[PDB]
Parts: structure tokens; C-alpha cells; sequence
RNA sequence: AAAAAAAAAA
RNA sequence: AAAAAAA
């Protein structure tokens, strides 16, 4: 009884990896999440060029792409994911057309590829929310190069141009800054570097992110914020008996001398609590704390 | 004229300048 | 006796320069660099002209260079370098034609033609290194109009496209800032502003820079850092018995161990600019130190917080 | 009760 | 080390 939009990822997903598809692994959904994308996108080996305006280096690129042989059946996608013999059916009667627009198929009135193209623009959304929560996620412990001031944090994550494209609310990068630093229409959204995304096992299958369900800080820190957060963050989870890496959630940031007594509010099982800054990135935290 | 910066390197922190500091 | 690259550097700058070529002055092998990295890159008179993409204002500009003579035998480059009557015959030789592209002449399978392309590769790659190395030089006591920020002298040196094809990670530029802000792949390498580059007069023996060298403490500060870095670094030189001019190397730094102390505002919470320096307060960042590693170990340097320029002018005074 | 949907979409 | 490749 799932919604339409984690019902055609989790179908999309067993066409094109057979059993081999795990559900509970984060790095497994992950992953095929990521090869999804690139699938619906047009990225792929063997799909069509993108042509439209493309500069001579562009274009040889497209050229190459489109004449390089596709995947095959039995490849390795990842560590744990393999492609199966359905793939290439899936890619052919689902991925739209290059340059299909939902305004032809709607005037053309033809219900199945109206039906196609929503189910391709919910797993265009529903696989990039799982690319900025695996940002996140490796954010945590492998800070990147680029960020070396505030003003180039403000734009993480640093993601392609569809993946903006498809959530301009949580996705940062270039094409961000170029939304925010330029004209402005009504149908703007405010980049959130911290909006809730329920970990991919949790996100395939509808369940949303709350206090008492079993947790690694590492996820809930990725769900929560990222690697540049403060550290009081840390304060939302609590290690399980015997710890094993598996603890709880026990709260959720809002809002989601002088300058080091700042709160942050968690809303617990009685009610918000004011919780003290740390001061220290959540990476130079984790790492401190790493041993 | 004259410029009083001195950038990061080898490990150091940048100065907008020197004087200031 | 010498690599390829050293090699091939010293035949071309030998070829093209006779006997004026002085192999001992650094001034003398960056002007021969110089040369040699415009005859390299047709930047010089009466070479072809490159129109591929190019705008009217630069096809205009390029035609011109291709109608004006090409530099006469003898003509006097920079200040002690005297071009030869035979120049014009390695230049044709040598010089891969306009346009040449490595996977062309491997296609065409000529072993010679492959022997060539690879040893312009490597003469650029060697002319930038000179290049760049003249330019800190140059930086220690004349300062650049185009910097007056730190966000300006992020870039350091400012050199053209060529320069940074050849050697990316030694040269900064509008190229450099193109290829920083846009997407990093793996082959992206990062402006390594301070990466240690012998002297020119030492680059083309191929003899590493290392501790008990005798270098001037201009050309050692160029070689491993610019004007405008710390002054900390000029305690890796000392003076040798006599004061005199030339000195010795006594310690190379390092830049490894590079990290973030940043805190982005969240949840209602403000930035930091830093993490240490916040404290309670105390912005007194003068305890850093420069690790140097000397011959009998590694030791680290307080920082003293000025600019190598105006240490050099202040303590000669 | 901002969160989710349908219109638009270097 | 090697192999790709202009404001």
C-alpha cells in the first residue's frame, strides 16, 4: 500500500538487478539509486546524444557515449548490485525519450506515456533525494576540496545539474548558486542543507523518520545535517545496550563567549529541549571521537 | 604603495593583513 | 647521465642560443625558457596563425604576428642571449605543426614523429616550471598590481592557457580558476601555490634541491615559496662564513596535514569562521608553526606573521 | 501541521 | 611514471 512514488522505484529497482537488489543496506540503495538516475537521464553508454546546443568537446563526448556499447547483463554495479538480462527491456519501454517534454505528452493525450512520464519524474525525485542523503553520508568522514571557506560551504551539496533540477530544495551546487545568484521567479526554492531525508532503507519504503526507531549516528546524521554542522547535533541519537554501532533516535532538530552559548531546540518525548552548541564541526567531532 | 598579506601556506592560517593582527 | 626532459631542454635551449647561453644564471635560463616557450607555442613572429575559434579582434591579431617578420639571426633575447643563424632549422624541425595532436601522429605509427610530440610535451612542461619559478622570484621584491586581495593571490601566478596545460599544478591563472570552479574530476589537480621547484639552474642538472645547497636567499625563497608568503621561511636559510651573498639551504618545509575547522550556521545557530580561534575570544593566531625538516630532524618554526617582501627590503636596511 | 501532491521545468 | 586534452 506504498504511494505511487516509492512503489515505482522499488519495481524499477527489481527490473533492472534482479535479487540482487538488497532493501536493507544503504550502500546497495544507494548505489542503484545512482544507476537509475543516470539510466533516466541519458547518461548511460549506448543512450541517446544530448545534441540540442552541445559545444565540439561536448558533442565528441555525446558522440563517444552514444556509439560506446552499452551495459551487458551480469555487470557489476557498485559492490553488490549485478544487472540482469531485463535491464535493457526496463531502459527501452520506461526511460522517455531524449527531449521527451510533459507538455507534448499531455496535448498527444496518450494515457500510458502520460502515466510513464509521472512514474519517470518520481524516481528522478525519488533518486535524487537518496543521492543528497548519501552526500551527506559521506560527508560526515571525507570533507570535499572545494570547501575551504563559508561561502563555498553555503552551496553544499555540490551535485549535478538534473539532480537541481529535479529538487531544487535540497540540492546545492553550481546551478544553486546561479538560481540564487540571478533572477529570481515566484517558483523559487530555498536550498535547506539540513531538511530531514529518512535513510534510503527507510525512504524506498514510505517509513518517516522519528524518535524510537533503531538508528546509526552516522545515518542520523546524514539524515539530519552533514559534515560542516555543528556537533550538537550528535545529542539527537543514543547507543543502543552494548553499543554494536546501533543506538536510537531520541529527539529531531527544529528549525531545520555569547556566540558559544547558542541552542539548538530537540524536539524529545516530553517536549523541545534546549541543547548547548558544541562549537566543532560534526566531521572534527567524529573524528576526535574516532579514537 | 604596498600590500601587507600573507597567504596560507604550509600549513599556516591566511592574514588579511599584517598590521591588524 | 640526465632524463629526457632535462635532456631535450638542454639541447633545444644549446641549439637555438650557441655558446651565450649561460648554463650558471637564473635570470639567463629564464629568458631562454621564456624564448623557448614561445617559440613552442607560435607565439613568436611569422609563425602560423590560430584562427580555429578565434575572434575577428584575434584572427586580426594572429594574421598580423603571421605578415610581421620573424626575429632576425642575432637579435639580442633579454639581456646576455644572442639567437644563432641556426634557430630557424630547429624551429621547423622540432616544433610540431599547428594543430598536432598526440593521437594523430600514434595513428600515423612514425616512431620519429612520437619521439618529437614527446619532447615537446616535455620542453613546455620544463619551460612552464622555469616560468613559474621566475615568476615567485620576480614576486619577492616586485609586488603584483593585480593582487590585492587574498582571494587574488589564491591564484598566484597569473600565466596564460598554455602554462597551465602543461604544468596544472604549478600554475594558477583565469585558467585555473576556470578549471577550480567547475566540476573536479580525477585528473583535476589542485593549485599547489607553494609546491617546491628547484632553480632553474638546478632544474636543468636535474639536481634535486635538498639541505647544504649554496643558493641566494632570494632564489631559495622563490623556490619554495612567493612574495607574499610567511616570512617564518626565511629561517630556512643561513647565511655562510663571511655574509657575502650566497648562502645554504638548512631546511625544506612541508605542506601535508591540511584539515577544515569550520562551523556552517544551522538550526538557528551562527557561523564560525573557526573553531580554535573562537575560544572565548582570543583571536590571537600567531601560534602556528611551519614543520621543517632538517638534517638532524624535524622541528617546527613559530610563524611571524609578515610577508617575505617586506622582510627582505626591512632587514636590508 | 513548514511537509506532501498535482500545474510548470556551466 | 604512464595514458587523455581553449577568454
Amino acid at each position: 500500500e506504498l504511494p505511487r512514488n516509492l512503489e515505482v522505484f522499488n519495481e524499477a529497482c527489481g527490473h533492472v538487478f534482479g535479487s540482487s537488489f538488497n532493501r536493507e543496506d544503504n550502500s546497495v540503495i544507494s548505489d542503484a539509486a545512482a544507476f537509475l538516475f543516470k539510466m533516466h537521464t541519458h547518461s548511460l553508454d549506448g543512450q541517446e546524444a544530448k545534441v540540442l546546443r552541445a559545444s565540439e568537446k561536448k558533442r565528441e563526448r555525446e558522440n563517444a557515449k552514444k556509439s560506446r556499447k552499452a551495459p551487458e547483463a551480469g555487470m557489476r554495479v557498485g559492490r553488490s548490485l549485478i544487472l540482469t538480462s531485463r535491464w535493457t527491456e526496463y531502459c527501452a519501454t520506461c526511460v522517455p525519450a531524449l527531449g521527451s517534454k510533459m507538455k507534448v505528452i499531455k496535448a498527444s493525450g496518450d494515457a500510458a506515456m502520460i502515466q510513464m512520464m509521472k512514474d519517470h519524474n518520481s524516481l528522478l525525485r525519488v533518486c535524487v533525494r537518496i543521492e543528497v542523503w548519501k552526500a551527506r553520508y559521506v560527508s560526515l568522514v571525507a570533507l570535499d576540496e572545494r570547501i575551504q571557506t563559508l561561502e563555498d560551504a553555503q552551496w553544499f551539496p555540490y551535485l549535478s545539474g538534473d539532480s537541481y533540477r529535479a529538487c531544487p530544495g535540497l540540492v546545492g551546487g553550481y546551478f544553486a548558486k546561479k538560481a540564487a545568484a540571478g533572477e529570481r521567479g515566484k517558483n523559487y526554492k530555498k536550498l535547506n542543507q539540513t531538511a530531514i531525508i529518512p535513510p534510503p532503507r527507510f525512504l524506498i519504503i514510505g517509513h518517516r523518520l522519528q524518535i524510537g526507531d533503531q538508528v546509526t549516528l552516522r545515518e542520523l546524521l546524514a539524515s539530519i545535517a552533514w559534515g560542516l554542522c555543528d556537533g550538537v547535533l550528535a545529542e539527537c541519537w543514543s547507543p543502543s545496550q552494548g553499543d554494536g554501532s546501533i543506538g536510537v533516535v531520541v529527539g529531531l532538530p527544529l528549525q531545520a563567549t555569547n556566540l558559544l552559548e547558542e541552542c539548538i531546540a530537540i524536539q524529545k518525548q516530553d517536549g523541545v529541549i534546549k541543547c548547548k552548541r558544541s562549537g566543532k564541526s560534526l566531521y572534527h567531532c567524529l573524528k576526535e571521537t574516532a579514537g | 604603495g604596498s600590500c601587507f598579506l600573507v597567504v596560507a601556506s604550509h600549513g599556516l592560517s591566511a592574514i588579511a593583513d599584517s598590521r591588524i593582527e
